[PDB]
């Protein structure tokens, strides 16, 4: 009952909290994601 | 005389209003009734956030649990919810107050008796045996077969008014006498055998 | 021989559920979260705001009374209310414009 | 057991799917989109730069 | 989802028996007995036959779709390439020869907008359009983009037919495409986004939540994009979203509306909801029934606190600094308007309209001939709004250079000069 009732709410939170920690990590890869990209442009131009 | 008349167009104007305004506010006081009601339920019961729903225990006729509890649970499936509400049992050591189911007629001599206290959930009732002791005594206090039915015919004009004296208010005193109209019928018809 | 019942009412319909409960009735309420106040508790908050608008709807029915009139829904009420307030302020500034301008043409007519 | 037990998995249902498939999926999601956004911004920059810099040259 | 299982389960129940279609002369049997073999593969899974997994019974399956004109066969098969693409179970390998090589993702884009228009949504629509489009950049073996985009369209207009379905594969299709802004710029190009506002604004009930997300996640996606939020922008029920907004029970929906709606507040954009809307007050309600996670909440009010700022903004002083502080007079909108006087004639007051005082001298002595004129309007409308200041405007040396600009050549300063001279006039005598 309550304690039933308790493991689908510390599972929703769960996927909260993962949710809070996935969008900094998307931020912070995309700085160095296209860092590069922008040397291939720069290498493009050269080119 | 220019300014009179604006105000009594305006005056007019605001009296057409509040005519649809007073009948609006009939509604409006059921529905204020209604959320008052919900309020204190919200501020008397609890809720579980991690339920989203609001929870909590009181105690409830089991004949009514029988019915009840479903028809709330389909109605809140009706109310296009994701799930009904629930109707589970809850189980406690202390003796919830409890009160016996009043009938039409007996309502008055039940309210009666129960003016020195109440028992437990399916504990002695003495207004069962009362409601007939008590007329079955103050016919002899009064036995006089030429006032009995003068209480009578005065009890049964309250009796077949009922109609339109639960609408129109009366005296205090007299409001009091028409709650127990019944109850006065049946001493007088005792008070007239004695 | 009444017991006690436990359910959950979800808010998705806690407000019809209650609704629904109240059209008939058999359970009394129970008393749990009564000890946090009218201050925020479960719900006194939106209690608070409820009895905000059941105060201003009391003041609009005691001024129909006043007015001798015969008897979102909040906001409606209140709105009503307002023009009604309106609506009588004229009447009263049009009625003093005409009672000094009435003891005007009295003193000129004397004079 | 019986009603209790339908209900009570009934409502953690509703708790893992709207609190959590519904809106947790959409938080992580609508936060990498504004963040694909604002690198593709922060790179313009340095890609004007390094466009005034062919130019120059 | 709910609504690509009930498409998708409707193809896969019914079975072609293609082997039989090639004998008859509709393809030739080297196809039927490849897709035979596609749905063999998921049988070979247990019997360890990598074979099955292949790619190499792809290139029959490109062959026999373009080359094919029967609804039947190629609908059961994109289906079954589209069931592969997901997996991880199978159709592993399936993904890899589209992806290296652009020429698949090019034979897809004849592919789409083929066979019957909810037979090819319902077997495949979004789960491999996507990235045949990532594959080719191009994608116009955007001609074929706009085709694709006409195709979404002739969808919408069957909405009846599969509303939980093929509008559904047409939002989620969107959505993964505004992910890359050239794709969101496609998005831009279709239509639809008006049927999606309408359903926004009005919620039937949880079966309008089912593809509510997904219609506002692309308003999500045009927040991103300026030239769909233009489109938007014009587009109606905007406004009607956020009247549902104020009315939803879900505090979710609300959220998501608001994320929208914070995003396109702007100077401009702030006045419109302010004034027309009734924005603020809806969103103060809001405000007051917090709901969820107080962040959500706070989000509403800081939306609702960048309005306030967008309202300072629009209550610009450069007008009184313009007058006095520049010296220079022009008329511009608010000082032909008469509710900005009123709300000015308080600000003056310093010793008795200290600030008016000091115009009605710069009204006697001006370093420009024009601003005489602006300034005599100016002058009009604080006069007319304060009947002792017009008394007083007849005292002021204002009043003088009225007299002087009656005697004076403009028929413009006349005109304002005439106007300022009646104002203090209307006064003295009751």
């Amino acid at each position: 009952g309550i304690q039933q009732l308790l493991a689908a709410e510390q599972e929703a939170q769960h996927i909260v909290a993962a949710a809070r920690n996935a969008k900094m990590a998307r931020l912070r890869q995309a700085k160095e994601e296209a860092e590069r990209e922008i040397a291939e442009h720069r290498a493009q131009v050269e080119r | 005389s220019e300014l009179k008349t604006t105000l009594d167009a305006g005056l007019l104007h605001r009296g057409n209003l509040l005519q649809t305004i007073g009948d609006q506010f009939e509604q409006w006081n059921l529905l204020v009734k209604r959320e008052k009601s919900i309020y204190h339920t919200l501020n008397m019961l609890s809720l579980d956030v991690t339920k989203k729903c609001l929870v909590g225990e009181g105690w409830s006729p089991v004949f009514a649990t029988k019915q009840i509890q479903d028809a709330l649970e389909r109605a809140a499936f009706d109310s296009n919810s994701q799930v009904g509400a629930i109707f589970q049992v809850l189980h406690t050591k202390e003796s919830p107050p409890t009160y016996f189911r009043t009938n039409k007629f007996t309502s008055a001599f039940q309210e009666i008796v129960d003016a020195y206290g109440v028992a437990k959930y399916r504990e002695a009732n003495p207004g069962v045996f009362t409601i007939v002791t008590f007329p079955f005594l103050f016919a002899v206090m009064f036995g006089d077969w030429g006032h009995g039915i003068c209480l009578l015919l005065g009890t049964l004009v309250l009796i077949v008014r009922e109609k339109k004296l639960a609408s129109q208010k009366l005296d205090d005193i007299t409001d009091m006498t028409f709650g127990g109209r019944y109850v006065i019928l049946m001493m007088a018809l005792f008070s007239i055998y004695t | 021989p009444m017991q006690l019942v436990q359910i959950i009412i979800p808010i998705e319909s806690a407000h019809l559920t209650v609704s629904y409960l109240g059209e008939l009735g058999l359970l009394q309420f129970k008393d749990l979260n009564s000890e946090k106040s009218p201050f925020q508790r479960t719900y006194a908050a939106q209690i608070k705001k409820c009895a905000e608008m059941a105060r201003k709807l009391r003041f609009f029915k005691e001024q129909m009374l006043k007015a001798g009139i015969l008897s979102d829904l909040e906001v409606k009420l209140g709105d009503l209310e307002a023009e009604l307030v309106e609506i009588n302020a004229n009447g009263d500034k049009l009625q003093r414009a005409h009672s000094e301008l009435v003891e005007y043409k009295l003193v000129l007519q004397k004079a | 057991n019986d009603a209790d037990v339908s209900k009570q998995i009934q409502q953690m249902v509703r708790f893992i799917r709207q609190e959590a498939e519904e809106k947790a999926n959409e938080i992580s999601v609508s936060a990498e989109e504004e963040f694909n956004i604002e690198k593709l911004q922060l790179v313009e920059a340095e890609k004007k730069k390094i466009r005034q810099e062919y130019e120059r040259k | 989802m709910d609504h690509a299982e009930l498409t998708t389960e409707q193809v896969l129940k019914r079975d072609i028996p293609w082997e039989t279609y090639m004998t008859t002369k509709l393809i030739s049997g080297t196809g039927l007995q490849l897709l035979r073999r596609y749905d063999n593969r998921s049988e070979s899974h247990r019997a360890q036959l990598l074979d099955d997994d292949g790619p190499s019974y792809v290139r029959v399956f490109v062959s026999i779709l373009r080359d094919i004109y029967k609804e039947e066969t190629v609908e059961y098969v994109l289906a079954l390439i589209d069931e592969m693409l997901t997996a991880n179970p199978k159709r592993a390998r399936l993904f890899h020869d589209k992806s290296l090589a652009s020429e698949d993702t090019y034979e897809p884009f004849l592919r789409l907008l083929w066979k019957g228009n909810w037979f090819i949504q319902e077997k495949s629509c979004k789960i491999l359009a996507s990235i045949v489009s990532a594959r080719p950049k191009p994608q116009d073996r955007i001609d074929d983009v706009l085709k694709l985009l006409v195709e979404w369209l002739c969808a919408q207009l069957k909405k009846p037919s599969h509303p939980s379905r093929g509008v559904p594969v047409a939002i989620n299709c969107l959505a993964a495409l505004l992910k890359e802004p050239m794709v969101r710029s496609s998005f831009v190009q279709a239509d639809g986004v008006k049927l999606l506002t309408p359903l926004i604004s009005p919620a039937s009930t949880q079966q309008s939540i089912q593809l509510l997300y997904e219609t506002c996640l692309c308003v999500w996606l045009l927040s991103y994009y300026e030239p769909a939020v233009e489109y938007l922008a014009t587009t109606r029920t905007l406004p009607r979203l956020i009247d549902v907004v104020k009315s939803s029970t879900k505090e979710k929906v609300v959220r998501v509306v608001v994320l929208i709606l914070r995003n396109l507040l702007p100077k401009g954009n702030f006045a419109a909801q302010m004034i027309d809307l009734g924005l603020p007050q809806v969103v103060q309600s809001l405000k007051a029934q917090a709901w969820s996670d107080e962040d959500l909440l706070e989000g509403l009010n800081q939306l609702e606190e960048g309005l306030k700022d967008n309202i300072k903004r629009l209550s610009s002083f450069d007008k009184y600094k313009q007058e006095v502080l520049l010296g220079h007079l022009d008329w511009s909108p608010m000082h032909k308007d008469p509710l900005f006087w009123r709300d000015n004639i308080t600000n003056f007051e310093e010793n008795d309209f200290q600030i008016l005082r000091v115009l009605l001298t710069i009204l006697d002595t001006s370093s420009d001939p024009r601003a005489l004129a602006v300034a005599c309007f100016d002058l009009s409308q604080f006069i007319q709004y304060h009947p002792a200041g017009r008394v007083i405007v007849t005292d002021l040396k204002a009043k003088e250079r009225v007299m002087k600009l009656m005697n004076h050549e403009n028929t413009e300063v006349t005109k304002s000069a005439l106007l300022c001279i009646q104002r203090l006039f209307l006064g003295a005598k009751y």
